[PDB]
């Protein structure tokens, strides 16, 4: 299958006085490996995979010093965008980068991804022909204006097309033993009395990465979205994923339904019945 | 690893 | 000025058997903007050993942050997630249903 590497970068201004919080994660696929955040007292890219700690210190050095480049860039970016939009200084605010590149199941270039939001908005994106530019609003048309006069977009290709993909190989090949790895989930199914009538009948899937899952229900061979409901894929805290969906159906009549679960993991698709 | 340079907006 | 409130699980890392170790977590998420406060309650009472994820957020630019301790159910014992937020009149709480 494909794989990504992406990275993730929040900053939120402190109005009454100092710098503002920056927060840097790094992930491959659904794996967090690195991390920055400005309010720790190391001051550095930390690892947060163990496979990471194999990287020697010039990585750890290089690494810190661009991530801490990146945090003054979204400072100063914050005091643009107050101006911009023509905020007060009382008002705490908020700037999210992310980009990375996704690679095919030959671990090829796919795709590249370079996003920046304001306040929880879209502001503005690299186009996915990485060659131009989304401007939400006419700030952001400012802003696409300056980055297509200085060439922008092009180091960003040059970065997405080539080191992202590159260092993206090189991870995988690292952290071999867990990121080429696939955990199909672990299923089972519940039953519990809601009244004398009704019953519910929930399927689990357990334990599973990555975290891409599909749960469908179905009665007699035919989906139902009827008195079905869904949660929201949770992680386990162990690296792995959770996830659960369940019906209600009258009492007696539990037979009649199966729970079908997909998953990268899973040569064919699984399906679950009560009845044993 | 991080992007090179990262250009203010 | 565009608030989101979060949504809430709260759940085991295992399924859960009494007498034996294992990891309570409260999943926050689909706010802003990112701060938030969160606890875990032990009847009732604040949990202090409580470790927390590094920030990052969905494709809709909503955050997210899973909370957990360790923790070892028993049979009277009940747990608790309790989340403030900008976007809440006072604090949420969820409970620690088992079979969910």
């Amino acid at each position: 299958g494909s794989h990504s590497m992406r990275y993730f970068f929040t900053s939120v201004s402190r109005p009454g006085r100092g710098e503002p919080r920056f927060i840097a994660v790094g992930y491959v696929d659904d794996t967090q490996f690195v991390r920055f955040d400005s309010d720790a007292a190391s001051q550095r890219m930390e690892p947060r995979a163990p496979w990471i700690e194999q990287e020697g210190p010039e990585y750890w050095d290089g690494e810190t010093r661009k991530v801490k480049a990146h945090s003054q860039t979204h400072r100063v970016d914050l005091g643009t965008l107050r101006g911009y939009y023509n905020q007060s200084e009382a008002g705490s605010h908020t700037v999210q980068r992310m980009y990375g590149c996704d690679v095919g199941s030959d671990w090829r270039f796919l795709r590249g991804y370079h996003q920046y939001a304001y306040d929880g908005k879209d502001y503005i994106a690299l186009k996915e022909d990485l060659r131009s530019w989304t401007a939400a609003d006419m700030a952001a048309q400012t802003t696409k204006h300056k980055w297509e006069a200085a060439h922008v977009a092009e180091q960003l290709r040059a970065y997405l097309e080539g080191t992202c993909v590159e260092w993206l190989r090189r991870y995988l090949e690292n952290g071999k033993e867990t990121l080429q790895r696939t955990d199909a989930p672990k299923t089972h199914m519940t039953h519990h009395a809601v009244s004398d009538h009704e019953a519910t009948l929930r399927c689990w899937a357990l334990s599973f990465y990555p975290a891409e899952i599909t749960l469908t229900w179905q009665r007699d061979g035919e989906d139902q979205t009827q008195d079905t409901e869904l949660v929201e894929t949770r992680p386990a805290g162990d690296g792995t994923f959770q996830k659960w969906a369940a019906v209600v159906v009258p009492s007696g009549q539990e037979q009649r339904y199966t729970c079908h679960v997909q998953h990268e993991g899973l040569p064919k698709p699984l399906t679950l019945r009560w009845e044993p | 690893i991080l992007a090179k340079f990262l250009h203010t907006l | 000025m565009i608030q989101r409130t979060p949504k809430i699980q709260v759940y085991s890392r295992h399924p859960a058997e009494n007498g034996k170790s294992n990891f309570l977590n409260c999943y926050v998420s689909g706010f802003h903007p990112s701060d938030i406060e969160v606890d875990l309650l032990k009847n009732g009472e604040r949990i202090e050993k409580v470790e927390h994820s590094d920030l990052s957020f969905s494709k809709d630019w909503s955050f997210y942050l899973l909370y957990y301790t360790e923790f070892t159910p028993t049979e009277k014992d009940e747990y608790a997630c309790r989340v403030n937020h900008v976007t809440l009149s006072q604090p949420k709480i969820v409970k620690w249903d088992r079979d969910m």
